[PDB]
DNA sequence: GAGGATGACGATG
DNA sequence: CGCGCATCGTCATCCTC
DNA sequence: GAGGATGACGATG
DNA sequence: CGCGCATCGTCATCCTC
């Protein structure tokens, strides 16, 4: 109505507080989906299309926004799509778009990608996999702009968050979740839905030759790789994850060069001998100056040991508060049971809707064998008189229009469909189509009824795997093709030390 | 004043941007090459292909846009400039200074410059802006293989685990007119420098007798 | 025709009907055959006359059927008339 | 209606535009604005502020 | 009346 | 298109003590 | 061992 | 997204003479 003023407690525990929550919402993601609200849109646009072709961003983008309904601004939306891609060493240990282009090397804060427009995208093969395409029925959508819109979650068969990390910054909240191995993830579920105990995990990295240490709970420590060549050159093979090459030189290597203000310059020569995925550096230093980091720790010396730690794991949950969470087995528990919730859902939603498409196919025959036997006459019929005669038969409405009808529920007659038939399917080479169609039909039914659904979990799960070895098998091939042969290869004996003192809080 | 005088005596390190060699400025100074790329993307295809050929005798260094046109501009807006500035201090010419004896060319920091852009008229006009920039200044250095250019595929075919490399479109339209079994292969166009991958790369740096 | 029983097409063999479509004097698709005089600068094609469903079998839609046609003779009437 | 920067993606998507959607982006509005000076007759109509 | 200088604009780097 | 500068909560170091 | 300072990150201005 | 600077041919002024 009218406001001649306005009080500045209301203007603040009434419309800055939903500033608050909305930040809350699209700055920390879920325990369900592992995603964000900017990356589920894009998601779900891409699974509107089938795309079995290539396709560029900057189009990409714009389906988005055409359909997911997002009002953010293309130029924030492409940063997310090309975020959705990386594959490089610390990135992501698995990805849902394919690397077609240049999506940022290892080296300039994955900055350094090239425009929108210059390059290209499509869905991995592990997507449709990960998301099997019966599970848009279970879940409820929305109706932004009038528009059937994005889900609020999905269901993978493993738990995203634990896959691909989770760092976020929101308000009176944060989310920081490092990554983990997929195969042990793949072991520990299967454990557990048997019966037995969960095993304790370690957070690891794909392509990756660094050692992780664990000392106190929710505490980590990686240290890199370093060699000594000869008794006065030195070897930097690999940088622990969290670091640049170019910002690590630029802070290491041209510091220790020239003497600072109060050191001499400890290093003497350093060349580079840089590939997209490994590094190799090459340092040269005074020998008595390589006892002394050797008394002291090479890793020490030149920041090799990087420590973390694992204090906001928080999460949204399937209503939509927020808990603050403990431990990873607690959050593979609970994606657990979630899981086993659905599994009744799914198996009541296909059974039912199957037998419904089998006895619309049954109805269709039936139809067809009354109108070739000569009973059902259409010639200059009136279509009320045909309507009035069909149902006297016993012919129902259409089955899918009655479950649509009630899944909604939380003109008359209907028989279009068996008059939408044109006459090709009034000769016997089609009605044997027909009738072998609806005997399988049937037979699937049967096996649906059957089966049990808790094992259909395992059988996505042995697929899962088996598509998983031919990917890591490409990756290889991808370097392998890579692979020069004749290259300076170094090799030296490696120090690999840890902090005397744990120092544990 | 104290860090301006750091400035100097330590390669070319006013600018982040340029990725210096190892023997630039030093000894065999006459073999060091110099990649001179358009815009940004493309530095990111230079870097990660040099990985297989070295850091010896390659260096990268990213352009702008269009460069300015020198044969006929004011002294003054020659001198507001400031990337044309970095690209002397980078190598090390002299306006007044004649070079026709090959010392004069070892006094250089670098021996040849390569240009590398996107295969389309774009590019063209931008090596076209360069020479012109060179000639207009140096006419003697362009007698001593000083310059050269790095051309790329603009698309390719694939079938079966088979490509065939096609650089102009007349030759493409050759191959399609004077070949059977065409549209089995998969077309795939090539716009930018960025759409290729690391494979491509290697493969590309890998046939140096060809680009 | 259909509507008068001479044409029958229960349980009856494509090309076996195709061939008793033939020799009545019926075509294929001139829109076909407009597309191809256009590009030159299987066999039949009979697909539009069995692609109707069975709703087409009835006197409502065969009224409509007619009076469209006629509306087409006398478009094409007006267009010949017509400069 | 239809936003301007869905329009210039469908662009790309079937018109086989290779020059940037950004140097497309000015192409639209330029063929939009309507004041004085700029065009006698507009093929788009002026849904918003397409420059004064 | 007579000459050099220069920015104005639009699709693209 | 590149660099331009901002929020917001935890925290690993980083410079004094 | 004990305290202040600060940039690191990601979706958006 | 805003200002950042470039081509390319005619020309209306704009500052000297
Ligand atoms: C910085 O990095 C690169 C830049 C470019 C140029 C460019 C170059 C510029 C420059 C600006 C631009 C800019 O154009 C500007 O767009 C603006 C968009 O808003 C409207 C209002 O006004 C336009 C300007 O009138 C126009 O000048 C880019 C747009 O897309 C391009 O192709 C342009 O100012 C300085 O030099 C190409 C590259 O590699 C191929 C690069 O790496």
């Amino acid at each position: 109505q009218t406001t001649t003023y306005l009080t500045y407690n209301d203007f603040i525990n009434k419309e800055l507080i939903l500033f608050s929550n909305s930040d809350n919402e699209r700055s920390i993601p879920s325990m369900v989906d592992g995603l964000k609200p900017g990356q589920r849109k894009v998601l779900f646009t891409c699974f509107k299309r089938n795309d079995k072709r290539e396709v560029k961003v900057a189009q990409l983008a714009g389906s988005v926004a055409e359909m997911s309904s997002y009002h953010h601004g293309e130029m924030s939306l492409m940063m997310t799509i090309i975020n959705l891609a990386q594959n490089f060493v610390g990135s992501n240990n698995l990805n849902l778009l394919q690397p077609i282009g240049q999506f940022g090397t290892r080296l300039h804060g994955g900055k350094d990608s090239a425009s929108p427009r210059y390059i290209f995208t499509m869905l991995s093969s592990l997507a449709r996999l990960l998301f099997p395409p019966k599970d848009d029925h279970t879940l409820k959508f929305l109706y932004d702009d009038n528009q059937r819109v994005e889900p609020e979650w999905y269901i993978p068969i493993i738990p995203m968050v634990l896959i691909n990390g989770a760092e976020g910054i929101g308000t009176g909240w944060s989310c920081k979740i490092p990554n983990f191995d997929v195969r042990e993830i793949v072991n520990n579920i299967r454990r557990l839905m048997d019966g037995e105990e969960p095993l304790p995990m370690l957070p690891s990295y794909k392509n990756f030759k660094g050692t992780i240490e664990e000392l106190a709970p929710n505490q980590y420590v990686i240290s890199g790789e370093v060699a000594i060549l000869n008794s006065t050159t030195i070897e930097i093979s690999e940088l622990p994850v969290r670091t640049w090459t170019q910002t690590y030189k630029e802070q290491v290597l041209e510091p220790m060069l020239n003497g600072t203000e109060k050191t001499p310059p400890l290093i003497t020569d350093y060349r580079e001998y840089h590939t997209d995925t490994t590094v190799k550096f090459v340092v040269k230093m005074t020998e008595e100056k390589l006892a002394e980091a050797e008394r002291v720790g090479l890793h020490k010396v030149f920041k090799l040991q990087t420590s973390l730690t694992c204090n906001s794991m928080v999460l949204f949950d399937h209503v939509g508060c927020l808990k603050k969470y403990d431990t990873v087995l607690d959050i593979l528990r609970d994606f657990f049971e979630l899981r086993l919730k659905y599994y009744g859902l799914r198996k009541e939603w296909l059974l039912g809707m199957l037998g419904a498409e089998s006895a619309k196919l049954n109805n269709q025959a039936r139809f067809i064998l009354e109108k070739i036997d000569g009973k059902i006459i259409i010639e200059n019929k009136p279509k009320k008189e045909l309507i009035k005669v069909l149902i006297q038969r016993g012919y129902d409405s259409d089955p899918v229009k009655a479950w649509k009808e009630a899944q909604q529920k939380v003109s008359g007659p209907t028989f279009n469909y068996l008059l939408d038939m044109p006459l090709w399917y009034l000769t016997k080479e089609k009605k044997d189509e027909l009738c072998r169609l609806r005997n399988e039909k049937e037979q699937e039914l049967d096996t649906l009824k059957r089966k049990s659904p808790s094992d259909l979990w395992k059988e996505d799960l042995a697929t899962f795997i088996e598509e998983l070895e031919a990917v890591e098998a490409k990756e290889k091939q991808d370097e392998q093709v890579g692979l020069p042969g004749k290259g300076g290869k170094a090799k030296g004996k490696k120090t690999q030390m840890a902090e005397v003192l744990p120092s544990p809080r | 004043n104290k860090k301006c005088s750091a400035v100097k005596h330590n390669r070319i390190k006013g600018i982040p941007k340029l990725d210096d060699a190892n023997d630039a400025g030093g000894r065999n100074s006459t073999e060091c090459t110099l990649i001179l790329t358009e815009g940004d993307s493309a530095k990111t295809l230079a870097v990660s292909g040099l990985g297989v050929v070295g850091r010896d005798k390659y260096g990268v260094f990213p352009l702008r846009g269009k460069i300015l046109n020198v044969r006929e501009a004011s002294h003054k807006q020659i001198m507001e400039n400031a990337e044309i500035n970095n690209i002397i201090k980078i190598v090390g010419l002299q306006y007044k200074k004649n070079y026709e004896d090959e010392d004069s060319l070892k006094t250089l920091r670098y021996g040849k410059i390569m240009i590398m852009t996107d295969q389309d008229q774009d590019g063209s006009h931008i090596k076209g802006l360069l020479i012109n920039f060179i000639h207009h200044n140096w006419p003697s250095l362009l007698r001593h293989r000083f310059l050269e250019e790095f051309i790329t595929p603009i698309v390719k075919v694939s079938k079966n685990k088979q490509e065939m490399a096609f650089y102009s479109l007349p030759e493409f339209e050759e191959w399609k007119s004077s070949t059977p079994n065409h549209k089995k292969w998969k077309v795939k166009y090539y716009k930018g420098l960025g759409t290729s991958t690391s494979k491509e790369a290697k493969e590309y740096f890998a046939d140096m007798k060809r680009h």
